RNA sequence: UGGAGAGUUUGAUCCUGGCUCAGGGUGAACGCUGGCGGCGUGCCUAAGACAUGCAAGUCGUGCGGGCCGCGGGGUUUUACUCCGUGGUCAGCGGCGGACGGGUGAGUAACGCGUGGGUGACCUACCCGGAAGAGGGGGACAACCCGGGGAAACUCGGGCUAAUCCCCCAUGUGGACCCGCCCCUUGGGGUGUGUCCAAAGGGCUUUGCCCGCUUCCGGAUGGGCCCGCGUCCCAUCAGCUAGUUGGUGGGGUAAUGGCCCACCAAGGCGACGACGGGUAGCCGGUCUGAGAGGAUGGCCGGCCACAGGGGCACUGAGACACGGGCCCCACUCCUACGGGAGGCAGCAGUUAGGAAUCUUCCGCAAUGGGCGCAAGCCUGACGGAGCGACGCCGCUUGGAGGAAGAAGCCCUUCGGGGUGUAAACUCCUGAACCCGGGACGAAACCCCCGACGAGGGGACUGACGGUACCGGGGUAAUAGCGCCGGCCAACUCCGUGCCAGCAGCCGCGGUAAUACGGAGGGCGCGAGCGUUACCCGGAUUCACUGGGCGUAAAGGGCGUGUAGGCGGCCUGGGGCGUCCCAUGUGA
């Protein structure tokens, strides 16, 4: 399964959640990993397409 | 009303019982071509009169036996071994379909 | 016995029965043999009651049996007022 | 809920004044007057030829942005129209116009449909004597829309009601200015308003 | 911990034996008439068939046998006993039969 | 009254052809975000395993007793019966427990759907029609009695009433054999012979009411049978001993090889038997121009199952979810002395899973069971609760407001943008506070009239002080996706085949509208995206509506079986086909 975005927090024994959708570049891979679910977490300091990338909305004011 | 059907006898080889072969024409549900079909019935002859070829009629009746729920109505056109042959060769040709 | 009773329809908090004949062991919204008029118990319309009063007595003839709250809406339809 | 915020950006973008404010969108300066060019950094730049899709798109929004409603509520009416009789399309405007909050704008009780809505929502408006607080009400012929009693006065009505003395209200319309009440008379034929819109395209659009 | 209409079953137990008991008598008596009607004794035979006939219907009123079963019994019975006594026998009594 | 296409094979073209997007749908789930209300909807996986409560009871107008009462029968020293009187615990008997409720495992079959059949059949309670209730005997609980058991209780011993049980009798009337009669598959009529009926309880008691038994009808609900229709693999081509028919029996409400004997050797299959795989079927539902394709979840109709299996009893009715016996698996209790349980009922727990709720309220209403009726039971149902899961409705404001501040973006440093946006000024006013306050409820019953027709009179609202009504009254959450082409929305910066994007075509190699952030823009909005799946587009299984010289596709060539198709004329038949009428199509 493919791990998307920039960096993660996945050693070996790490619970995960599989999505669906190949990569095309990498042959054999046919599934994505959802971010921010179970032991795989969202993308740190990502401001745009946070719906994917399991990134919660940051505070903007203070 | 009780069903009424018309067919040829192909078996007298049961005691006081016979086998009537019924055709029906009708169009194909999707392709509309007008096509035939067949069903065999085990007809009751409590006085084994009717015989091979007897183009006859039969009628839905109370269960005489398993498989057997038609009594014969009346002869219509005796002696039709020509139609019978069709059923015969067809069943014969089956041997040359033996998956060997 | 067969019966005549109130079969609920409509919506939550918006009752709208259908007066009807069926077996006393059918569901109260189950299949029926014949509908005979409606009844909004909330009087939200002029046409808030109706019977085919002929059929009503017909089934009553053969041996139907309405409810303690179905006769009231048939007594209120002269089913019982029996002339002189 | 509804659209809220920058409106004058929309008299433009669509590239055509659509009188969406109170008097401003009627006064020398309706977001277009001064800057009759699309919003944002890329405003005073030469447009490229739109797609046919783009053309149809802009025409739809325009219309909706005029009446100012959700895409939700909007399309139901199209399909409703699309389902009905004969012209089963152009009739659309009739369904749009039967909206309570729409009518109240035409009846000059308010000036912005936005202002109209806040009245209906606050229930300062009545129909046939009924406190009706629902801006989606499809009104019909002979229905009567009047200010309620607790609000017959109110500074906001009087002047808004007053300034109507001037123009011939819609053929399908009527107004006892003193009596604070109006009558939906009929279904506005396509004729009865040449909107700046080509409804033919909205149809074409929605059949994706 | 449970419904006490388990009686409904305990009720069945009596109704079971009661109607079972009568039912054994029916056949053991029905037994007789047949054997006898085969050994010419058309006298003592139609004494039983007459007793047979009563034994059946008397339970038929109740909840044991019902319907055309009594009929189905009695039929095939006197449809048979008589068709035994054809072996001479001599109708010692129409005392069962509308001969 | 209904039909649109685009992207990608080439340097380019036309064609074939496949992949891909734009549409609509869902019992959904997941990510970011989340204000209100309404009406819906919610174990799609383990038909896996379940703690606890509850889901079926009722009548003292069947009967006998317990205790409590109830007053007071009445007393050779705390009562006493005497009913009635209540109510009472059960037992006796009676009706319902076979409906309602859940589930979809199994089932490719008359299970279903549709049209018919039964001279081959049952149908309790309800209604109508005809006649009777003449009398005679007895058992088991209860109570008592001892034994045994830890209990579960259990055996044994002894009395007793009825609508319990038995018998005699009566016979309108019914059944059975043989006859003739008509009719006709065991329908109807009759002749003789022989068999069959029972029940009492309550009184506005001397009259009625609630029940009893036979028969024929009616109506309702069914059982069985029949024709046609109903998935994938022929890489399953042969199948069959109750197998097929007969005769006679057994059995049932009744047909039948349903079972059993005996006799015959038949029965089935390229029109796809037999075998295998999947599946509960339909009304519907989704999509589609349509023809179709897809699907069966909530609602309704039917079938099937009630831990896995088997079996029968009672009964009008079942082989019975919350009845019974047995076997197995599993779990629990116990002085272990041994016994107990069946959530696919309502909630709820666990496990599995990406995922699906309250161990709530009330019989007020509707419906169902019992009863003369009050009244009783009803996790059916009527409501409430939880979840943006869906649809719908509504709010986070409105008018004003600059040649248009600040900050932030670009900048050819002239300026442009965000932007009437804000601020700010007026106005209204979601929420919240006060008051009032439902509809849903009219009958059962009660009065007069005969408790009938009738008028009339009376009790009861779980939801709930809820909606709604009045007044007062506050400017009061916005998010998500995208902005290379298809496809609507462009610019700085960072990065430098790295980090990364991607539905396809493809972007990244120090000037990236394709990565990452930013400004700006497009698109929806308490929602926005994503994933999975169905239909469309796909005329890409083409009946409507396609092809086979070189694009994938003519059998290497004959002969020929079944099958498909068939020239010119006139008749009869009217099968197909066509019309009308009618029923059915819930
Ligand atoms: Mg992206
Ligand atoms: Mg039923
Ligand atoms: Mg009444
Ligand atoms: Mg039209
Ligand atoms: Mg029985
Ligand atoms: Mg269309
Ligand atoms: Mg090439
Ligand atoms: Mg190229
Ligand atoms: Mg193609
Ligand atoms: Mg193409
Ligand atoms: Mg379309
Ligand atoms: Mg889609
Ligand atoms: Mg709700
Ligand atoms: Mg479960
Ligand atoms: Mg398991
Ligand atoms: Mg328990
Ligand atoms: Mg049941
Ligand atoms: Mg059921
Ligand atoms: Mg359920
Ligand atoms: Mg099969
Ligand atoms: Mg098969
Ligand atoms: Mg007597
Ligand atoms: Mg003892
Ligand atoms: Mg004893
Ligand atoms: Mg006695
Ligand atoms: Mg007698
Ligand atoms: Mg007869
Ligand atoms: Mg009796
Ligand atoms: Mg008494
Ligand atoms: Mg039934
Ligand atoms: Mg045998
Ligand atoms: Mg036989
Ligand atoms: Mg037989
Ligand atoms: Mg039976
Ligand atoms: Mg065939
Ligand atoms: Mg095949
Ligand atoms: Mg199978
Ligand atoms: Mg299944
Ligand atoms: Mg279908
Ligand atoms: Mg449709
Ligand atoms: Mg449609
Ligand atoms: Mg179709
Ligand atoms: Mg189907
Ligand atoms: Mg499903
Ligand atoms: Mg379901
Ligand atoms: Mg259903
Ligand atoms: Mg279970
Ligand atoms: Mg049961
Ligand atoms: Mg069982
Ligand atoms: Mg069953
Ligand atoms: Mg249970
Ligand atoms: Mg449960
Ligand atoms: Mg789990
Ligand atoms: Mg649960
Ligand atoms: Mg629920
Ligand atoms: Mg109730
Ligand atoms: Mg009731
Ligand atoms: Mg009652
Ligand atoms: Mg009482
Ligand atoms: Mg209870
Ligand atoms: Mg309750
Ligand atoms: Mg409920
Ligand atoms: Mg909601
Ligand atoms: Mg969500
Ligand atoms: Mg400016
Ligand atoms: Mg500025
Ligand atoms: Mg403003
Ligand atoms: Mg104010
Ligand atoms: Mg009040
Ligand atoms: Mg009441
Ligand atoms: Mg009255
Ligand atoms: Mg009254
Ligand atoms: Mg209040
Ligand atoms: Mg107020
Ligand atoms: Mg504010
Ligand atoms: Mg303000
Ligand atoms: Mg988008
Ligand atoms: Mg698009
Ligand atoms: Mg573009
Ligand atoms: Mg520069
Ligand atoms: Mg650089
Ligand atoms: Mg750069
Ligand atoms: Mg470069
Ligand atoms: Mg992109
Ligand atoms: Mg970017
Ligand atoms: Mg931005
Ligand atoms: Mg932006
Ligand atoms: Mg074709
Ligand atoms: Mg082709
Ligand atoms: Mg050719
Ligand atoms: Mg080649
Ligand atoms: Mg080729
Ligand atoms: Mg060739
Ligand atoms: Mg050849
Ligand atoms: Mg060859
Ligand atoms: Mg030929
Ligand atoms: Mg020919
Ligand atoms: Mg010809
Ligand atoms: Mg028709
Ligand atoms: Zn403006």
């Amino acid at each position: 399964a493919y791990i998307p975005g920039e960096g993660h927090n996945l050693q070996e024994h790490s619970v995960v959640l599989i999505r669906g959708g190949r990569v095309k570049d990498l042959p054999g891979v046919r599934y994505h990993i959802v971010r921010g679910v179970y032991d795989a977490a969202g993308v740190k300091d990502r401001k745009k397409s946070r719906s994917k990338y399991g990134t919660k909305k940051p505070k903007e004011a203070a | 009303p009780k069903k009424v059907l018309t067919g040829v006898v192909v078996s007298d080889k049961m005691q006081k019982t016979v086998t009537v072969l019924v055709e029906r024409q009708f169009p194909h549900p999707l392709y509309g071509k007008v096509i035939k079909r067949s069903k065999k019935y085990l007809a009751h002859d409590p006085e084994e009169k009717y015989k091979l070829g007897d183009v006859v009629e039969i009628i839905e009746s109370r269960p005489i036996s398993k498989r057997k729920r038609f009594r014969v109505l009346r002869l219509v056109e005796s002696g039709r071994m020509d139609l019978v042959e069709k059923y015969l060769i067809r069943r014969q040709n089956y041997e040359s379909l033996s998956k060997r | 016995m067969v019966k005549i009773r109130l079969a609920r329809f409509g919506s939550k908090h918006n009752p709208h029965y259908r007066i009807v004949v069926t077996d006393a062991r059918r569901k109260r919204d189950g299949k029926y043999i014949e509908k005979i008029g409606y009844y909004d118990p909330r009087k939200t319309t002029p046409d808030w009651l109706k019977v085919d009063v002929e059929r009503a007595r017909y089934w009553l003839s053969v041996g139907a049996q309405p409810t303690d709250t179905a006769r009231r809406l048939l007594r209120q339809a002269g089913v019982f007022r029996q002339e002189a | 809920g509804r659209y809220i915020g920058p409106v004058c950006r929309l008299c433009r973008r669509e590239g055509v004044k659509l009188y969406l404010k109170g008097e401003r969108c009627y006064s020398p300066k309706c977001a277009m007057e001064r800057r009759p060019y699309p919003p944002g950094q890329h405003g005073q730049k030469r447009a490229r030829r739109p797609s046919d899709y783009a053309v149809r798109l802009r025409e739809k929004q325009k219309l909706r942005r005029i009446y100012g409603i959700s895409e939700r509520q909007f399309r139901n009416l199209f399909e409703e129209a699309s389902k009905k009789k004969g012209v089963t399309g152009s009739v659309f405007l009739g369904l749009l116009e039967s909206r309570l909050d729409n009518v109240v704008y035409r009846l000059g009780f308010a000036v912005s449909r936005r202002q109209a809505r806040q009245l209906v929502r606050h229930g300062h408006i009545t129909v046939n004597g009924r406190r009706v607080d629902l801006p989606s009400y499809r009104v019909r012929p002979g229905d009567e829309i009047a200010v309620a009693e607790k609000s017959r006065n109110l500074e906001l009505i009087r002047q808004n009601l007053e300034a109507m003395k001037g123009r011939k209200v819609g053929p399908w319309l009527s107004l006892d200015v003193e009596g604070m009440k109006g009558k939906f008379l009929r279904l506005p034929d396509r004729e009865d308003l040449a909107l700046p819109v080509n409804e033919q395209l909205v149809i074409e659009f929605y059949s994706r | 911990r449970n419904l006490s209409a388990l009686k409904r079953h305990r009720q069945s137990l009596k109704r079971r034996l009661r109607n079972k008991a009568k039912k054994s008598a029916i056949k053991t008596l029905s037994k007789k008439a047949i054997q006898l009607a085969q050994e010419g004794k058309a006298e003592e035979a139609l004494k039983i068939m007459r007793k047979a006939e009563s034994l059946i219907d008397k339970a038929a009123k109740g909840s044991t046998l019902h319907k055309n079963a009594a009929a189905r019994r009695k039929s095939r019975l006197m449809r048979k006993v008589r068709q035994l006594l054809e072996a001479a026998g001599a109708p010692l009594i129409g005392g069962g039969l509308s001969a």
